[PDB]
């Protein structure tokens, strides 16, 4: 009644990751294990294919020489190797359920897990303010902020401690990812902290 | 003692019919 | 060679209510054996349909598909809230299985105003030494927007950095920003900075600024 | 459901369109093989086209040294004489039958073949990597000739001929649970040695976990040395004369020792799958339409009745737990003194929801 995936983070581009999916709730013989790298909005796009009943491994072109598929089905789990990891390959990889008799589109997919692959290492955010003043501030409600800058994993949870659009980071010039951060409140009047899980920093700045 | 066999001979194929 | 399976439209809004069309067309004969996935971002995809006429089970009746041939259709009836999500089609009859593009549907709303502001770079970040020009249009409707930058009456080239939010869950609004990050040794060379919006909601452009 | 199946011969005079592929025994009736046939009369070079399901056995020979010299020998064979209407067979068509004359006019003609029950459903026998042609065991086949007579000749590219499945899937009621126990006595004592043996459901789907109560009662002077544990596939083949093996296809071998006068409780689980039966030769898988992966054979279900030396390939699944008891003693080695219990159950595929059978 379940599905997951373990391991998964930041490795250079020549090196390796490989990723555990431990699955739980069904036999791993009446099933066909699939990973599908859909990465962030590039579109959609299959990785790996393992029939245990059968013992056939299917593979996207884009992964033969340097990715390998498997499992170990005692402890119900499955495995993909990744060795020689590009840039391309970064991604949030995706384990896929199947009906092994017959297959009839893929059942249950997991919470996922980002990849990342970029030559560059593991840094924090610095947290800046959005301040609002007479420019931020419209028919009694103001704009308060807080920009999110210059940190490489996946992404930060913020903690002000409604109206507060949260955006989807961009990587700049130097693979750093950055994002924006308001809320709307009424003019007489709020601090906001943002907790990297990847940084081990809680930076709580507070708008002015 | 009987008709034998050596083929593998053609691609069998689907067309569409009357909703109904 | 690959099969493709391109999705007519690529995105589209229309009414919460009324009957949804997403044909998706094979690059070959792959004989039935297509697949229908929503997924609301921040999640992964339920199923909805397996085969082209047959919907999984735990999905809303109000979704089917078929096939014309090589085209394949899929239609939602009567939808509602939480639908407001993309939709994918999938070929698995060879590998490798194809995936869709991607359909963005969207609850159409009328147009709100997009609510302009602007803000100087922080005190900290000009301490680092470069400078994140935040501009923020708010709770909107619809995506398409356009914001032009300008350091003195002449346009950026590219130092600015769009970033949008979806829609809102209970507002079906959207909102977005542009990160104009210019180096603190430019921040200073200069005096005008201006945030130039055109929307459908504003006819004629607005544009805010600051010098600070 | 909207679509049909359409292959045509070599030089595409005779064209045939089925429903299905499949086409499912419940114990009783037979699900009707329903089609037709187009003619081209342009091209209408014989004056006679008929049609016949067959039901045949495909053999390889032991010597015959030909790579995929495979022969077939007939159970059960029966002709529609559709091209053109013979006098006095008036008979209404089907559902299906009727959409394609309305699709295609009265240039095609029709066929109906309402399956007899006693009959072998299409199963296959696993192939060698050595064995190269058409898979050997059970297979049907819609052929479409044309020939002035029944007494005539068909020609190599005159015809086509399409393969069936005659399927089985598992039943809605859950057959009572498998219990079967037993005791032995020795010679040396009165006091008993005790096998009991449950499985956890009588149905269990293809590639499912089969899971194995033991319950060994020693109360004996010997000792259960290992207990050994098997999933087996029963076959009794029928072709010329009756054969029959019973290979296994799931095992465990766990070394547990009931010492004398001890109780024991296992649940051993196990899973048959056809990855490790590969080398296994012979053994018997599902039907096969040209070449592809089937699965282990399912379960072959008779009537109630159970009517007779069945033709074909009559499978069965049997889990067996042999105890391995300690010799020696009066007679040594001499007198074996192992006890096994042997629980069958069933092993097919469900009811499809409606859809029926690369990355398939």
């Amino acid at each position: 009644v379940q599905l997951v995936e373990s391991g998964g983070g930041l490795v250079q581009p020549g090196g390796s990751l490989r990723l555990s999916c431990a699955a739980s709730g069904f036999n791993v013989y009446s099933s066909s294990i699939h990973w599908v790298r859909q990465a962030p909005g590039k579109g959609l796009e299959w990785v790996a294919s393992i029939s245990s009943y059968y013992g056939y491994t299917y593979y996207a072109d884009s992964v033969k020489g340097r990715f390998t598929i498997s499992a170990d089905t005692s402890k119900n789990t499955a495995y993909l190797q990744m060795n020689s990891l590009r840039a391309e390959d970064t991604a949030v990889y995706y384990c896929a359920r199947s009906r092994q008799f017959w297959y009839s589109g893929l059942d249950y997919w997991g919470q996922g897990t980002l990849v990342t692959v970029s030559s560059a290492s593991t840094k924090g955010p610095s947290v800046f303010p959005l301040a609002p003043s007479s420019k931020s501030t419209s028919g009694g409600t103001a704009a308060l902020g807080c920009l999110v800058k210059d940190y490489f994993p996946e992404p930060v949870t913020v903690s002000w401690n409604s109206g507060v659009h949260t955006f989807p980071a961009v990587l700049q010039s130097s693979g750093l990812y950055s994002l924006s951060s308001v809320v709307t409140v009424p003019s007489s009047s709020y601090i906001c902290n943002v907790n990297h899980k990847p940084s081990n920093t809680k930076v709580d700045k507070k708008v002015e | 003692r009987t008709p034998p066999s050596l083929g593998p001979s053609c691609t069998t194929a689907s067309s569409s019919l009357r909703k109904d | 060679s690959d099969i493709q399976m391109t999705q007519s439209p690529s995105s589209l809004s229309a009414s919460v209510g009324d009957r949804v069309t997403i044909t998706c067309r094979a690059s070959q004969s792959v004989s039935s054996a297509v697949a229908w996935y929503q997924q609301k971002p921040g999640k992964a995809p339920k199923l909805l349909i397996y085969s082209a006429s047959s919907l999984y089970s735990g999905v809303p009746s109000r979704f089917s598909g078929s096939r014309s041939g090589t085209d394949f259709t899929l239609t939602i009836s009567s939808l509602q809230p939480e639908d407001f999500a993309t939709y994918y089609c999938q070929q698995y009859k060879y590998v490798p299985v194809t995936f869709g593009q991607g359909t963005k549907v969207e609850i159409k709303r009328t147009v709100a105003a997009p609510s302009v502001f602007i803000f100087p770079p922080s005190d900290s970040q000009l301490k680092s030494g470069t400078a994140s020009v935040v501009c923020l249009l708010n709770n909107f409707y619809p995506r398409e927007a356009k914001v032009q930058w300008k350091v003195d009456n002449a346009l950026q080239s590219g130092n600015s950095q769009e970033s949008v939010t979806e829609q809102d869950s209970k507002d079906s609004t959207y909102s977005l920003s542009s990160t104009l990050t210019l180096s603190k040794a430019d921040y200073e060379k200069h005096k005008v900075y201006a945030c130039e919006v055109t929307h459908q909601g504003l006819s004629s452009p607005v544009t805010k600024s600051f010098n600070r | 459901g909207t679509r049909v199946f359409k292959k045509a011969s070599p030089n595409g005079k005779l064209t045939v369109y089925l429903g299905k592929r499949d086409f499912v025994d419940h114990i009783d009736l037979v699900e009707p093989v329903d089609g037709v046939v187009l003619v081209d009369p342009e091209y209408l070079k014989e004056r006679r086209v008929y049609v016949t399901l067959t039901c045949a056995f495909r053999y390889g020979r032991e010597d015959l040294d030909v790579l995929g010299l495979t022969f077939r020998k007939d159970l059960f064979v029966a002709n529609v004489q559709s091209f053109p209407p013979a006098p006095e067979d008036k008979k209404p068509l089907t559902r299906l039958q009727e959409r394609l004359i309305k699709k295609l006019g009265e240039h095609a003609y029709p066929f109906t073949f309402e399956i007899p029950p006693n009959l072998p459903c299409s199963v296959t026998l696993q192939p060698g990597p050595e064995d190269t042609g058409k898979a050997c065991g059970v297979d049907y086949e819609v052929k479409a000739f044309c020939a002035e007579n029944l007494e005539e000749k068909i020609h190599k590219r005159n015809s086509v001929r399409l393969v069936i499945r005659k399927v089985q899937y598992a039943p809605e009621r859950p057959g009572p649970q498998p219990t079967a126990e037993t005791t032995r006595q020795f010679l040396m004592s009165d006091k008993p040695l005790h096998l009991e043996a449950s499985l956890d459901k009588e149905i269990y789907y293809h590639g499912e976990p089969i899971s194995v109560n033991v319950h060994v009662t020693n109360n004996t002077n010997k000792t259960v040395k290992k207990i050994k544990i098997s999933v087996r596939q029963y076959a009794d083949i029928c072709l010329f004369n009756t054969a029959q093996y019973k290979c296994p296809v799931a095992m465990e071998e766990a070394d547990d020792t009931v010492a004398p006068s001890s109780t024991f409780c296992k649940v051993y689980t196990l899973t048959p799958f056809l990855a490790n039966n590969r080398e296994k030769r012979g053994l018997a898988l599902d039907g096969k339409l040209k070449h592809e992966d089937t699965n282990l054979a399912s379960s072959t279900l008779l009537r109630e009745g159970a009517n007779r030396e069945i033709l074909g390939i009559i499978v069965s699944y049997k889990v067996k737990v042999k105890l391995v008891v300690s010799r020696g003693g009066l007679l040594g080695d001499l007198a074996s003194s192992d006890v096994a219990v042997e629980l069958p159950f069933t092993l097919m595929h469900p009811k499809p929801k409606e859809e029926p059978p690369p990355e398939h």
